[PDB]
RNA sequence: UUUUUUUU
RNA sequence: UUUUU
RNA sequence: UUUU
RNA sequence: UUUUUU
RNA sequence: UUUUUUUUUUU
């Protein structure tokens, strides 16, 4: 009845996806895992090394671009590699023996096993910045929270139509930092709503 | 006065944050240097789009400072 | 210029927080009413005089909201249209006032003793004929091939010069070209290769040029963005390489990646400035030869220069002991420094038997009213949502607050920032109203505990 | 304004064609917003009534509910920002009687005046 | 929406897509087929090709 | 924009409907030539 | 047509019949102002029919005007408004010495020649999301069309602002 | 007494301003113009309800004063408050008349 | 054909685009054929040949 | 590869 | 309460 | 108190 | 106290 | 449930 060859029309959207009675049928889903425990170890103790060494010369985002890594990504791990080597060469505790909760434990039985089938991998796979696409990340994405409506009606005509109202910022209150003292820390309150500044 | 968690077999999960963000202006905005800044798609994460960084970059650089009616209009 | 007083600080960060909220207004266009209306002449007549009231409402901004009765709002409302600049949009004359006595209404300079020079950032015309009008070696960024279809900068410069030039620039091509291919085949990818440079004398172009090298420059569509950016480090370290061990030591390179290869002010910006630095110390260099000991970058673009700007002063930090910040937690734990000895028996209380952890009591709420009246009102004495703002940053030698620091961090609620009929607030002029003589007058009145809470 | 709540159950109707309709001057006016959107498809002035047609897809009408909010005995009036929450993910069409004419919903959140609820068309809950 | 569209013969899209059952690219009249036989007696004919506003073609 | 062509001593400058609004055939007549061309792409573009 | 050689032919039959309107319209216009401005004996004719409609007895036959040889050329001679006369008068308005337009004829037609104008196929939007799917939508500025552009052609198709112009001319005329 | 809520709802803000006029001012019908230089007039408001938001009328009679005695019964009348008390039943003072019954 | 492109690949100056339809970029075109030389300009074009 | 699966 | 089997 |  | 086990 | 932080949408 029309044609529409593209990827982003409404039965296009959310491909694969179980529409009528395959949605109560099971399905085995692959398992997440981040991406700052999928890279290969050896190479997190280089990285480290790099960063601790000259961190002018080594910037958080000048290292990140040559093995393909966020700027966040980048930060765990050194982060996460300083405090098990501190409790090693101090001699406090080795890492099994750590205290840590059961979201991390399950988390490293994942690491393991994902390596023991594929196996480590030896550099990054992500892109440093984001992109604008389309994709469908959770229900509140399909829907406008300003107009507070899903489904937009417009007069058709050929001639230009009149634009609609532009929204405007929400202004809300926030704090700053003026004097910090190690026995007394000095704040300030702005208030956007006050018309005489002073 | 209240602090969510799962209560369920999912208790171990990735659970990203999103923050929904619709369009600032509906009129039709320029490209600023050459780098066009309209919006394409109205699904957007809570992560902040290389696109977006640009035009609110430049927000905080603006500073605040700064007869017969049809025979005129040929004639002027 | 270097504020010491708390007080002048203080306001420097509420004027930063109005201006990323002030938004220029842009008026759209209205269409003139059609004359052939299909529609009654009952109805003609309204539309036709609806048209014009739309026209002066986005052009009329309104006043504050004391100035006239409330009686006078409630008919306003229903007898005229909104406008689209309240008076709670823009900032008023007062903080524009501020700004000239603060003075926040040449660019750039890094300096370094013994190694480099300078680094000016001036941005101005090349040709439109010292700072920024004087060197001895111009830089070009055609396209891969020795044809700019249209647009860069460079497709100005190569007609400019007339034949005369254009016949230099094939010459010097074929020749290095040839070389190339005889020298891949005799001890043993037919084009050209991203990093190559190419000498040209100049030929009138510019009386205050000497020469005219010829850079070429990759693509940005290819690959990703992580994949684009070390692309284009690779090709300024060799071209800033090659350019040592060739002449005199002045470059004017005006911005290289702008054109049409696709250029990114945020991301790019940080790349060119970063590899300058290097060039200057010459760290990847096991002898040393001090040749190059001037670099600039000149920019026509008013908006591409203020950002340019930006991206000197990030350099500038993590490289000179003098700009070094830290934050103040940090800052003062760091100077009382001290030797604890722990011996192997003061660890005993710190071991645990139980292996793993996790809340033992749900945080389900019991009584929502009773708890609410009981740890939630007696810890709220304000009436908006306030998380808790930044630390503050200082140096590390001086010891001194330092000017740019991070942004304030505004809380919205479930994400949405946008209001689209935002109501006429009372604050204002908060404890001041208008007298029957139109003077300032305050008042005797207890606050309201929620008026920051019912928008 | 008795006269524009009799206009609901002569458009209501599904084995018809056309149906007659009083003439008044809010009336016409009404018709004319309704003939935009497309639900009639076209209106006569016979002198003492209005002929009115009747407008059908695949059988069914395509008006299929009318709910009456203003009535001759009160007046139902909400603010600009008041409206948006009433009517909200719905493709329903509402009748607003501002001061510079009738428009309908839609327009009326552009202008931000305060108009008046009439009628609903193609509404649910 | 397929049913108020047809009959309200206005824009009834929805948010996420953009335009997918009103837009209806001719498909009979621009890509209409071209044999290499009368190719060159519409060249002298129609108007001479002078304009810029396609890179990607 | 500019685009290029064979070099005859033409210059011409078209319209978006594809109409022409200045064909060209001591320093005065230099001086005449530009004057004429910045004034004809206005007439036909400023709104009064 | 069906066939792929059916479908052929019918683009040699389009192409042929767009070019001869043009020049057939071109020349159309060219005839009809020059010969209201210069043949005298319209007057009588148009008045003759004018009155004849509403009974024959009003109808009355014109002499017209005796037959004289002509060339046959200078009404169809193309005109243009076009200021740059450095050449020695290079075009002067319509023909070297023929009659001219008034000057508020320069706002809507640059042009007294009739060209064609490229209107557009697809209906407009507002929102962001909508303008992207239109075939004529520049990322340079966001929008679908052209503000000056169309300003001037709304005004074009005005009855409203015809009426106010028409009433002008006929006022003087009448008061003198 | 009125809720928060319930002063800025359309219903409450249109009765507010068709019963608030300039200087309080009020508009009425004389109903009784026996005594000297005194005449009743009787002033209608209004009033808006929450519950099943309908809007009624209820008449308001008070008295006036006037100095040339120009109002007559059955005309209406503008009327303005004073801030003290003159005579037994004198509330009010007169501005102008605006429709006039003949004789 | 550029609009057809557009919306089958969304690409443009700061993204990164699939290079599919552009002058410069091979395709598996069914049969021979010569390049997109239109775009190049014909001033240099000329000198150069010489 | 750690008193790992394994549990006051 | 007690605590490296 | 597996921080009084 | 046993069984299993990158 | 963050070693050197009093910062952290930790999960």
């Amino acid at each position: 009845q029309n044609r529409f060859p593209v990827l982003n029309t409404a039965e296009n959207f959310r491909y694969w996806k179980d529409r009528g009675l395959d949605r109560l049928l099971p399905r085995v889903f692959p398992l997440k895992l981040p991406a700052h425990r999928r890279v290969d170890p050896l190479l997190r103790e280089y990285i480290f090394f790099l960063h601790s060494m000259d961190p002018a010369r080594f910037s958080i985002r000048k290292l990140g671009e040559r093995y393909g890594l966020k700027e966040r990504t980048v930060e765990l791990i050194c982060r996460e590699f300083s405090v098990a080597e501190f409790l090693r060469r101090t001699e406090l505790a080795t890492p099994y023996t750590r205290r840590v909760s059961r979201e991390k434990a399950v988390l490293r039985m994942k690491e393991a096993l994902f390596s023991l089938k594929l196996g480590y991998d030896q550099l990054g796979d992500e892109d440093l910045d984001e992109q604008e696409e389309h994709e469908f990340r959770g229900f509140r994405s399909t829907q406008d929270w300003i107009q507070r409506q899903n489904i937009e009606v417009e007069m058709m005509s050929a001639f230009p139509l009149p634009a609609k109202r532009n929204p405007l910022p929400k202004r809300v209150d926030v704090d700053v930092t003026v004097h910090n003292t190690p026995k007394l820390k000095v704040m300030n309150w702005i208030d956007p709503n006050d018309k005489v500044v002073f | 006065a209240h602090n969510p968690l799962p209560r369920r077999y999912p208790l171990y999960k990735h659970r990203t944050l999103f923050l929904p963000l619709s369009l600032p202006s509906y009129s039709p905005q320029p490209a600023i240097s050459g780098v066009a800044v309209a919006p394409l798609t109205i699904t957007t994460n809570a992560a902040q789009l290389p696109r977006t960084l640009l035009l609110q970059s430049a927000v905080r650089q603006l500073r605040p400072l700064s007869s017969s009616w049809l025979a005129s209009l040929a004639t002027s | 210029r270097k504020l010491r007083l708390h007080q002048e600080r203080a306001s420097r960060g509420h004027i930063e927080y109005l201006r990323q909220l002030e938004r220029p207004p842009t008026p759209s266009p209205f269409p003139l009413p059609p004359s052939p209306s299909p529609s009654s002449p009952a109805s003609a007549a309204a539309a036709k005089a609806a048209a014009f009231a739309e026209q002066a409402a986005a052009q009329t901004p309104e006043p504050s909201v004391l100035v006239r009765s409330a009686e006078e709002w409630i008919k306003r409302d229903f007898f005229f249209p909104l406008s689209h600049q309240p008076d709670t949009a823009t900032a008023g004359e007062a903080a524009r006032a501020l700004e000239r006595e603060l003075g926040l209404s040449l660019l750039q300079q890094i300096e370094l003793p013994g190694f480099g020079e300078i680094n000016v950032v001036h941005g101005d015309l090349l040709s439109g004929s010292e700072g920024n009008v004087l060197a001895a070696d111009a830089m070009l960024v055609p396209v891969p091939p020795n044809f700019l279809p249209y647009r860069g900068f460079g497709l100005e410069v190569l007609e400019r010069g007339g034949p005369a030039l254009q016949k230099a620039a094939f010459v010097e091509v074929k020749r290095k070209l040839q070389q190339r291919e005889v020298a891949r085949d005799l001890l043993s990818e037919g084009g050209l290769d991203p990093g190559d440079l190419l000498l040209t004398p100049t030929f009138g172009v510019c009386p205050r040029v000497s020469l005219l090298a010829f850079l070429v420059t990759p693509y940005y569509w290819q690959g990703n963005s992580t994949e684009a950016a070390r692309r284009l480090r690779f090709t300024m370290r060799r071209a800033l390489d090659d350019l040592n061990r060739q002449g005199p030591g002045s470059l004017l390179l005006p911005f290289v990646g702008i054109g049409l290869y696709g250029y990114e002010p945020r991301g790019a910006a940080e790349i060119l400035v970063e590899s300058a630095v290097e060039q200057l110390l010459q760290v990847d260099a096991v002898d040393p030869n001090y040749t190059l000991r001037k670099i600039t970058f000149v920019d026509r673009d008013a908006t591409n220069a203020a950002l340019l700007a930006e991206a000197a002063q990030a350099a500038k930090r993590a490289w000179l002991p003098e700009h070094q910040v830290v934050p103040a937690p940090v800052y003062w734990s760091q100077k009382q420094r001290r030797l604890l000895d722990v011996t192997d028996g003061m660890l005993m209380f710190c071991r645990k038997h139980t292996r793993l952890s996790f809340k033992k009591h749900h945080g389900v709420i019991r009584r929502q009213k009773t708890h609410y009246f009981s740890n939630v009102r007696p810890f709220l004495w304000r009436s908006s949502r306030v998380l808790e703002p930044p630390p503050l940053l200082l140096y590390r030698h001086s010891g001194k607050p330092a000017d740019w620091q991070l942004p304030a961090r505004p809380f919205y609620r479930q994400g949405v920032s946008g209001l689209l009929f935002p109501p006429r607030l009372r604050r204002g002029f908060p404890s001041m109203r208008v007298n029957s003589k139109g003077q300032f007058v305050g008042v005797n009145k207890m606050p309201y505990i929620a008026e920051k809470a019912q928008p | 304004m008795q006269r524009a709540c009799e206009m609901v159950v002569s458009l209501l109707r599904v084995d018809a064609l056309s149906q007659r309709c009083p003439f008044h001057v809010l009336n016409v006016q009404i018709l004319d917003l309704l003939q935009r959107e497309g639900l009639i498809r076209g209106f006569k002035v016979d002198g003492t009534k209005i002929d009115i047609l009747l407008k059908h897809y695949k059988g069914a009408p395509v008006i299929r509910n009318i709910r009456v909010v203003s009535k001759p005995s009160r007046d139902i009036w909400l603010t600009p920002h008041e409206l948006k929450f009433r009517t909200r993910f719905n493709t329903g069409l509402w009748i607003m009687q501002t001061s510079c004419g009738v428009i309908s919903h839609r327009d009326c959140l552009r202008m931000g005046i305060g108009g008046k609820m009439l009628m609903a068309i193609n509404n649910g809950y | 929406r397929t049913l108020a569209n047809a009959t309200g013969q206005k824009y009834d899209l929805l948010v996420a897509p953009g335009e997918h059952w009103m837009h209806w690219p001719d498909r009979w009249f621009r890509p209409i087929s071209t044999e290499y036989a009368r190719m060159l007696e519409r060249i002298k004919k129609k108007r001479p090709p002078s304009y810029r506003r396609g890179f990607r073609a | 924009a500019l685009r290029q062509e064979a070099g005859e001593g033409l210059l011409k400058i078209f319209r978006d409907d594809g109409m022409a609004v200045f064909v060209k055939d001591t320093a005065l007549a230099k001086r005449e030539a530009g004057r004429a061309a910045v004034q004809s792409i206005l007439l036909a573009c400023g709104v009064a | 047509p069906f066939t792929l050689q059916g479908d052929c032919r019918k683009q040699i039959l389009e192409a042929v019949e767009d070019r001869l309107v043009q020049e057939a319209l071109q020349l159309e216009l060219r005839a009809a102002l020059r010969l209201l401005a210069w043949s005298t004996d319209t007057i009588d004719g148009l008045r003759s029919e004018c009155a004849g409609r509403l009974n024959p007895e009003y109808a009355y036959r014109p002499q017209w005007k005796q037959s004289q040889r002509f060339h046959k050329e200078s009404y169809l001679t193309p005109l243009q408004d076009f200021f740059p006369t450095i050449s020695s008068s290079r075009d002067a308005a319509s023909h070297r010495a023929g009659p001219h337009i008034s000057p508020s004829c320069a706002y809507f037609f640059p042009t007294p020649e009739f060209t064609v104008t490229p209107r557009t196929f697809f209906p407009l939007s507002a929102h962001p999301l909508i303008r992207r799917i239109h075939p004529d939508f520049d990322e340079e500025t966001g929008n679908d069309h052209n503000p000056y552009a169309m300003h001037k052609l709304q005004m074009q198709w005005n009855h409203s602002l015809f009426i106010q112009e028409r009433m002008q001319a006929l006022r003087h005329f009448r008061n003198v | 007494h009125y809720k928060t809520w319930q002063r800025n709802t359309a219903g409450y803000l249109r009765t507010f301003m068709r019963n608030k006029l300039p200087n309080n001012e009020m508009i009425g019908y004389v109903i009784n113009d026996k005594h000297p230089k005194s005449i009743r007039v009787a002033c209608d408001r209004f009033m808006y309800v929450m519950r099943y938001k309908k809007t009624f009328r209820y008449t308001k009679k008070v008295w006036a004063h006037d100095e040339e005695s120009e109002a007559r019964l059955g005309d209406v009348v503008r009327i303005q408050p004073l801030g003290y008390r003159i005579g037994p039943w004198k509330n009010y003072v007169l501005v102008r008349v605006l429709h006039k019954e003949p004789r | 054909t550029q609009y057809i492109l557009n919306q089958l690949d969304p690409g443009g100056a700061g993204r990164n685009c699939s290079g599919i339809g552009r002058p410069d970029v091979r395709l598996p075109l069914a049969k021979p054929a010569a390049p997109s030389t239109t775009h190049l300009p014909r001033h240099l074009v000329q000198i150069a040949r010489h």
